[PDB]
């Protein structure tokens, strides 16, 4: 879960943009099953990686960019 | 399994000895070659033809 | 004499940019403040139970480091002082010594009931009903003891709060 | 302070609101009551806020230094302390600060002036435009601060603006205003016992030689209590001060065997002396170089006038409290700055002065 | 213009290497501060710092300049003299103290054959700065880390100091640069391993870094004598503190693993044939390689500090200093009278070539 | 007179650090494992139905 | 200690009432009376090897620590001051699934105090901190009322369960 | 069936015993190394 292969495909599967803030707000590089948006527009994933620790197979990406809340 | 992320900071270590290094044995040489050239300025910038 | 007072001129809070001088010293400020949120170093000022949830936002799970959170145990290294647990009357004069000691910018988080208004002992002979009445309180985290993620978003939102400083904007427009 | 800010529970004011206080006085205590201390920021509202927060009085505590009002709420209960944003640039926010009060004090002031606000947009833009807007607020009192030697036809600016400013509070609120002219507050942390002991003076000789009266923060914050909760004191104008004469010069002295400061005060730098029109030019460039507020020049003009006591106004024994005087309270105040600890009753500091005038 | 700007370079060309030095120096120490916190972060299971900057590299920034703009405490208010120094003494100690590493042959800024001993005597420089920190102060913690910061400094200082002389010794030279290129047919780890242990711990103990770390012990004597320290006396002092771990990891390199030489000269030659000696590029690529093969050297022990500070307890201080004399000096003494021994025995002793 | 080990082994073991080389052999163990820590406020840790909290 | 302390108000007022728990009850209170005590010499154990230096061995625990407490807010609901032992036996009773947790993080928990024996019960540090220090004699013991493990240390094999 | 309970046939035992086999050659062949290396180290220094 901390290996560069682990950020190498999740880095890929997003895309640039996507991945980008998620170099700017979540310091990490995730890619997951979009589950749902909620009413403030947050959008929730599920990671299906193998390799992915026990309390982290899900995720959140806050609207904003500088801040979250 | 390696941590990438622990190491950048030695990668950026290993870049500070470099800088260092790089600049130090470079422009040393470059110095000292150019001014074993000849006795005056208009000899020691420019490189003849022949 | 004269004096030509506007009345239009808005809060500074609430002025936008204008000319490049006000970008010049909101630069200055985001840069100063940044500095002031990333290296968050609270003092190690843990009392009773609080406390335990405390350390374990230290602990490999939250991980308050990969923050640059660390614990100082000297008010001067320290700029945030976490008030977790009872304030007795007994520990009140020195609560005061020691929150006098930390060099400005200062923050003061309360955490949990306790240190909030007494919680479970606020009918007690001994008891402090709420650590603002001995220091100025800038957040109050509830809970009995809030939980480790609570206290992280008591941390967050102060953070949040620090970054819309304009210490020497204000200079430049409101002085 | 004592037990009870007041001398009855039920209050009456001009407008017809009845204030009835409930409690010991203590801090769970109200008195119905809500304040406005403009500049509650400042050296003299901090004191002025938490004698009335301490009694369970609502205060309004306008402010634009974000940081500096943090420690006002220790003062008050829940609920008591509030805080308005504002600037004196906008006309809403201090319509706001006096919307539901029935008492305006006016702290506001300056000495020196600055790229955003001269000494005429302060002390009498300010005074006056708060005064007009706390009138057409409803409000029943209006408690004013000015400076010790208000004089519209002083040459110093000071009190060419403080004096002005006293008009145009009773041109705008009405003939009730009532006003206040303390003299030198001295206290801890004090704008006047802190240059006083500051180490290197430039120009000691042309600032110290000014004389004035010393006269408590403590009594001046008290005496603002008593004014706002008395109807009587409406419309009239006190001169607060203390008995015995003070000269800076003799104070700068007394104060310097007290800290304990051979060749080192001449090598260190105490004594600065100065001829004068080097410190009209100095003086005159740190107003456009440094950011801070420094010796400027029209406070440079006051070191020549000592203070005047307008004696047709009124003093403490109109309030019943006795003036402090600064023999018992200079001592108190400079231990942050200060075997056996040497300690100066009055009758040390008395013979203090002795030594400093005997050749 | 074009021939009155290339002299202005010329003219100035060598204060832009001295700052290229100095760059090159801090940026090894801002970021030890931030590898100290990532790997003892990763051994301990947690991330360590990656939230300041992308994946936490702006660490070192924030930390600097966080404490560069707090209200500096003084006990009264025109004391910069007591604050500032302690730490000012031990900053430039350190930082004269680089000034004979070569980052490759003959590029170091003082070469001399006195290099060994400018190099001890500018430490010792840095331990009266440490000290002074404590005795200008009467707060009781900081004062209680003189009396024994000062003899833990002195008792290990001995044993630094002869393990230097043991290994220019065996070249007969005190010139840094001399004893780096001695190591060419052999390491000094494999000769003299014992030494490089010895040389390990006493370099600790003059960091007072853990397992030696008693001076600011934080349960014991909370921050030592940075207990009093804030703001930018704070900062200097402890970037003394890296500046040393930085440069007594990179002397080990120097004394026992070869410095800047290769790990292997196949390699290292292989490299340097795609580049051509005629032209500037050759020497660039020279100095990295050449810097490379120190810093790789050089950071596995700035990781071995880290790594021994999170697997080791503090050591208790009456055992610390007896450890120096009874164990540690009889063994360095040891060996300094066994190193002529041999060499005299098989006829090899050294001469400066 | 009853020790078991050696002269030479207990002095082997006690100048090469013996057990000091294994404590940092253990702890270099970790540094390749996966770690512990959850990005809160991006992640959140177990929550049960029967837990406290605002009312 | 948070279970254990209320396992000892709730012993006494049972035994004022003259009333018992039922068979179940008790196991609950065993079960989470040895969790408890895990946790306890997890915060004891680790934070007393911190101050003499070791600081690793405390980060390595406190996620155990997470793991553990856990299950004392899957019964009751709060991570620290759960009011779940009471008079007359516990709270709820256990959620589905509980057990099989237990056992999951019991199997692992093994090798999570050899790795703490690893760095501390072998080091001579370590011994060099504590062998010698603090010596306490049985007489002494007894007469100070020293109890728990401050008293099987001076050799007296006493124990309260 | 209506509360949690083990499995009929209970849980598998784990390991609660102490595991710390000891690793590494044995003290005298690690003393043995270090004279080699010093022995074969001094050659190197002398025929340099
Ligand atoms: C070293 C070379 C290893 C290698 O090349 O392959 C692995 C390595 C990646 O490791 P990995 O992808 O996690 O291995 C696959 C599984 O994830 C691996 O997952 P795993 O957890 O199952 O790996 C198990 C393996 C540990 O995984 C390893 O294979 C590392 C062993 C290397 C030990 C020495 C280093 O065994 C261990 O856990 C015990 C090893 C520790 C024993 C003590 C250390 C020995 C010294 O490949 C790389 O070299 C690329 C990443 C390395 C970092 C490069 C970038 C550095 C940061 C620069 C900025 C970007
Ligand atoms: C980099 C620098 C170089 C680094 C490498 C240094 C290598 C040199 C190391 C110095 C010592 C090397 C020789 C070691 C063998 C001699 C010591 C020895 O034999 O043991 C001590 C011996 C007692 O015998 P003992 O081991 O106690 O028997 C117990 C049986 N159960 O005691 C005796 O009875 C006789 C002792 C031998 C007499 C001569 C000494
Ligand atoms: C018993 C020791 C035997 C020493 C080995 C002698 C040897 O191998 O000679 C090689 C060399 C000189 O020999 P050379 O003249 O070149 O003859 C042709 C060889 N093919 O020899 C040399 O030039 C230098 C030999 C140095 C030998 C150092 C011996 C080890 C140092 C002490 C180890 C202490 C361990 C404790
Ligand atoms: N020993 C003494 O102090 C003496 C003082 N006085 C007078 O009493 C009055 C109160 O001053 P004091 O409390 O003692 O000390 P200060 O000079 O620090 O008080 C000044 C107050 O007025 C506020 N102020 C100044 N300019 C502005 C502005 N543009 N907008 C909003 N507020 C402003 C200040 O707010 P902020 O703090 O946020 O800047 C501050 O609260 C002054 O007029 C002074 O001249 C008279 C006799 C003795
Ligand atoms: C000698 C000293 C050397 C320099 C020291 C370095 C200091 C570190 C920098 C602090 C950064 C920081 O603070 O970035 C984050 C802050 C705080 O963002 P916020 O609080 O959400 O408000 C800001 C966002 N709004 C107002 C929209 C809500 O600004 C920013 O988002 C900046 C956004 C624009 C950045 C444009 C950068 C242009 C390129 C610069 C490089 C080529
Ligand atoms: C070396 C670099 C030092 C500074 C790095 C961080 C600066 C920063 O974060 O500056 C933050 C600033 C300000 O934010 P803004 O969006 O203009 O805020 C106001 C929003 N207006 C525009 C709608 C009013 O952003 C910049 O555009 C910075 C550009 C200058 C560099
Ligand atoms: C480097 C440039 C230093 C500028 C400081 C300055 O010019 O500061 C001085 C002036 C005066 O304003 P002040 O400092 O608030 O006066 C208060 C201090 N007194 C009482 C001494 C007067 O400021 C300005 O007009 C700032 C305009 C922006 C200048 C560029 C930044
Ligand atoms: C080192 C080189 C890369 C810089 C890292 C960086 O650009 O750092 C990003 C900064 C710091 O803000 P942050 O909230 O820590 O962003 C980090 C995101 N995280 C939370 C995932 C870790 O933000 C910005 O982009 C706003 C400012 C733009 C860059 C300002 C230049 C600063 C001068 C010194 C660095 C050139
Ligand atoms: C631990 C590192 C020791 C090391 O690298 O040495 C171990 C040995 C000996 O090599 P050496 O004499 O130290 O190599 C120095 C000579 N060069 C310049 C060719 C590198 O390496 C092997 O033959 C494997
Ligand atoms: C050799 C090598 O890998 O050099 C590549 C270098 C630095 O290597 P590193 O692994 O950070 O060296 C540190 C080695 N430790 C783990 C011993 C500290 O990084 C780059 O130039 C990219
Ligand atoms: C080779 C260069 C690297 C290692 C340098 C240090 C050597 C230390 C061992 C010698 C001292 C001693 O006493 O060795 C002997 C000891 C103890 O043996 P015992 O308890 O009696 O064994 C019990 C009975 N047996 C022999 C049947 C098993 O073994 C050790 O503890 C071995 C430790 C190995 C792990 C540490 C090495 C990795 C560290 C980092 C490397 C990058
Ligand atoms: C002949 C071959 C020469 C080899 C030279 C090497 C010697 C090294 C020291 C051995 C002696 C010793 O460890 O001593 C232990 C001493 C004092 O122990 P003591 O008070 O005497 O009690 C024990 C002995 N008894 C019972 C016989 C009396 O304290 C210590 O724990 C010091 C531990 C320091 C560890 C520092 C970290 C290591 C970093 C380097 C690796 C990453
Ligand atoms: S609020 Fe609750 S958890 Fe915090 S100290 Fe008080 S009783 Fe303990």
């Amino acid at each position: 879960s901390s290996s560069i292969q682990r950020t190498l495909r999740n880095l890929w599967k997003n895309g640039f943009k996507k991945s980008f803030k998620q170099l700017q707000g979540y310091n990490d590089i995730k890619s997951g099953r979009l589950v749902g948006t909620d009413s403030f527009g947050n959008k929730f994933y599920e990671v299906d990686d193998p390799v992915e620790i026990h309390m982290r197979t899900r995720f959140v990406e806050y609207t904003g960019f500088w801040r979250q809340d | 399994m390696i941590p990438f992320e622990a190491l950048i900071p030695y990668a950026i270590m290993f870049a500070g000895f470099c800088l260092g290094g790089g600049v130090m044995n470079s422009a040393i040489t470059a110095d000292i070659t150019k001014r074993a050239r000849g006795p005056n300025q208009e000899i020691k910038r420019n490189v003849g033809e022949d | 004499y004269s004096s030509d007072l506007p009345t239009d001129i808005p809060v500074l809070s609430k002025r936008p940019h204008t000319n490049l001088l006000d970008y010049t010293f909101t630069t200055f400020d985001k840069m100063k403040n940044w500095a002031r949120k990333s290296s968050f170093w609270p003092m190690t000022f843990g009392l009773a139970c609080c406390a335990v949830e405390m350390m374990h936002v230290s602990a490999p799970r939250y991980d308050q480091d990969r923050l640059g959170i660390i614990f100082r145990a000297s008010p001067r290294q320290s700029d945030i002082m976490i008030v977790a647990g009872t304030v007795t009357n007994k520990m009140a004069p020195a609560l005061r010594q020691v929150y006098d000691q930390m060099p400005y910018p200062r923050w003061v988080i309360s955490m949990g009931s306790c240190a909030n208004g007494g919680g479970y002992y606020h009918y007690s002979y001994s008891v402090v009903r709420g650590v603002d009445r001995i220091v100025p309180v800038d957040i109050y985290v509830p809970g009995c003891p809030p939980t480790s993620e609570a206290l992280m978003y008591g941390v967050f939102q102060l953070q949040k709060k620090m970054m819309d400083g304009q210490t020497h904007r204000m200079w430049y427009r409101s002085y | 302070v004592s037990t009870f800010p007041l001398k009855s529970d039920i209050n009456i004011t001009k407008s017809g609101k009845t204030l009835l206080s409930v409690g010991q006085g203590g801090r769970s205590s109200r008195t119905g009551f809500t304040a406005t201390v403009f500049g509650g920021t400042g050296f003299l509202g901090r004191v002025v806020v938490s004698k009335l927060a301490k009694h369970g009085t609502n205060v309004v505590v306008p402010f634009r230094n974000d940081r500096a009002r943090r420690q006002l709420k220790v003062n008050g209960d829940l609920g008591v302390v509030n805080f308005v944003e504002f600037d004196i640039r906008n006309l809403k926010s201090i319509e706001d600060s006096v919307k539901y009060s029935d008492i305006v004090i006016n702290l506001i002031g300056t000495e020196h002036f600055s790229k955003n606000f001269s000494i005429e947009d302060v002390n009498i833009g300010a005074a006056e435009r708060i005064a007009k807007a706390a009138k057409e607020a409803g409000v029943s009192r209006l408690i004013h601060v000015s400076s010790y030697n208000a004089n519209p036809s002083s040459s110093s600016d000071f009190y060419a603006t403080k004096g002005i400013g006293e008009q145009v509070v009773r041109d705008n609120f009405g003939p009730d205003a009532t006003i206040v002219r303390p003299a030198p507050m001295y206290f801890r942390n004090s704008p006047f016992l802190n240059e006083l002991l500051q180490i290197k003076a430039l120009g000691g000789n042309v600032i110290f030689k000014k004389e004035v009266y010393p006269v408590h923060a403590l009594q001046v914050g008290e005496a603002i209590e008593r004014i706002a909760f008395d109807d009587a004191t409406a419309g009239q104008t006190y001169e607060l001060f203390g008995k015995e004469r003070y000269s800076k010069k003799e104070l700068r002295e007394m104060i310097k065997h007290i800290i304990h400061i051979g060749y080192y005060p001449y090598s260190a730098g105490f004594y600065l002396p100065a001829p004068e029109p080097f410190l009209y030019a100095f003086a005159l460039i740190r107003q456009y170089i440094s950011s801070q507020p420094r010796f400027n020049v029209d406070q440079l003009k006051r070191s020549h006038i000592n203070q005047e006591i307008d004696q047709s106004a009124k003093t403490f024994t109109d309030l019943g409290m006795v003036p402090d005087e600064l023999s018992e309270y200079l001592y108190r105040y400079v231990k942050p700055h200060i075997q056996n600890r040497t300690v100066y009753s009055k009758e040390d500091i008395e013979k203090l002065r002795d030594y400093v005038n005997t050749p | 213009m074009l021939n009155n700007l290339f002299d202005f370079i010329e003219y100035i060309e060598y204060w832009l290497i001295i700052v290229a030095f100095v760059a090159s120096v801090l940026i090894v120490v801002a970021y030890l501060t931030v590898a100290e916190r990532k790997t003892m972060g990763y051994m301990q299971r947690r991330l360590g710092p990656n939230a300041v900057g992308y994946y936490g590299v702006l660490m070192a920034v924030a930390d600097a300049l966080k404490l560069l703009s707090k209200e500096i405490v003084l006990p009264h208010n025109g004391d910069i003299i007591y604050v500032m120094s302690g730490p000012l003494i031990s900053l430039f100690s350190v930082l004269l103290s680089w000034a004979v590493i070569p980052f490759g042959p003959g590029l170091s800024l003082l070469d001399s054959e006195y290099s060994i001993i400018y190099l001890l005597a500018s430490g010792s420089i840095g331990v009266f700065g440490t000290v002074i920190v404590g005795w200008m102060s009467n707060s009781k913690y900081t004062v209680l880390a003189t009396v024994r910061t000062t003899a833990q400094l002195i008792s290990y200082e001995l044993v630094l100091t002869t393990v230097v002389f043991i290994i220019a010794l065996i070249v007969s030279s005190l010139n840094i640069n001399v004893i780096i290129e001695s190591q060419y047919n052999i390491w000094y780890i494999i000769p003299f391993f014992p030494l490089c242990l010895i040389f390990f711990i006493s370099a600790l103990a003059e960091t007072a870094r853990p397992p030696f770390d008693n001076v600011e012990a934080e349960s014991e004597l909370v921050s030592g004598h940075m207990t009093e320290l804030s703001a930018s006396p704070f900062v200097i002092f402890f970037l003394s503190e890296y500046c040393s771990m930085v440069l007594m990891s990179t002397l080990t390199a120097i004394f026992f693993f070869g410095g800047y030489l290769p790990f292997s000269n196949t390699i290292h030659h292989l490299i340097l044939n795609l580049f051509d000696q005629h032209s500037i590029y050759y020497f660039i690529i020279e100095g990295i390689l050449l810097s490379g093969y120190l810093a790789i050297k050089a950071n596995f022990f700035m990781f071995s500090f880290v790594w021994i500070r999170a697997a080791a307890p503090r050591l208790r201080y009456d055992l610390l200093i007896l450890f120096c004399w009874y164990v540690l000096l009889p063994i360095v003494f040891a060996i300094v009278v066994f190193a002529p021994g041999i060499l005299y025995c098989f006829d090899a002793l050294p001469v400066i070539i | 007179e009853e020790s078991s080990e050696s002269a030479l082994s207990k002095a082997t073991k006690w100048y090469l650090l013996s057990e000091i080389f294994r404590g940092l052999y253990i702890t270099l163990e970790m540094y390749f494992r996966a770690p512990y820590t959850i990005y809160y406020p991006f992640e959140k840790g177990p929550v049960s139905p029967r837990f406290r909290g605002e009312h | 200690s948070m279970m254990t302390n209320e396992q000892v108000f709730s012993l006494a007022v049972e035994k004022l009432l003259n009333l018992e728990v039922p068979e179940r009850g008790q196991y609950i209170r065993t079960l989470f009376g040895e969790i408890t005590r895990v946790l306890n010499h997890l915060m004891s154990v680790l934070s007393h090897a911190m101050d003499v230096g070791a600081l690793t061995p405390f980060l390595w625990g406190f996620e155990e620590r997470e793991k553990l407490m856990e299950f004392y807010e899957r019964v009751s609901g709060a991570r620290l001051h759960s009011a779940y032992v009471r008079p007359g036996g516990v709270s709820q009773d256990l959620p589905a699934g509980l057990l099989d947790d237990i056992y999951m993080w019991a199997t692992q928990f093994g090798d999570r105090l050899d790795e703490t024996e690893e760095l501390l019960t072998d080091s001579r540090i370590w011994k060099q901190r504590t062998i010698g220090i603090g010596e306490v004699t049985a007489e002494d013991a007894l007469n100070y009322g020293l109890s728990g493990v401050m008293l099987r240390g001076s050799g007296v094999p006493f124990d309260i369960r | 069936a209506t509360q949690d309970l083990p499995p009929i046939s209970g849980y598998a035992p784990i390991q609660w015993k102490r595991n710390l086999p000891s690793r590494g050659f044995r003290p005298v062949i690690w003393f043995l190394g270090l004279c080699t290396a010093t022995g074969y180290g001094f050659y190197q220094i002398s025929l340099a």
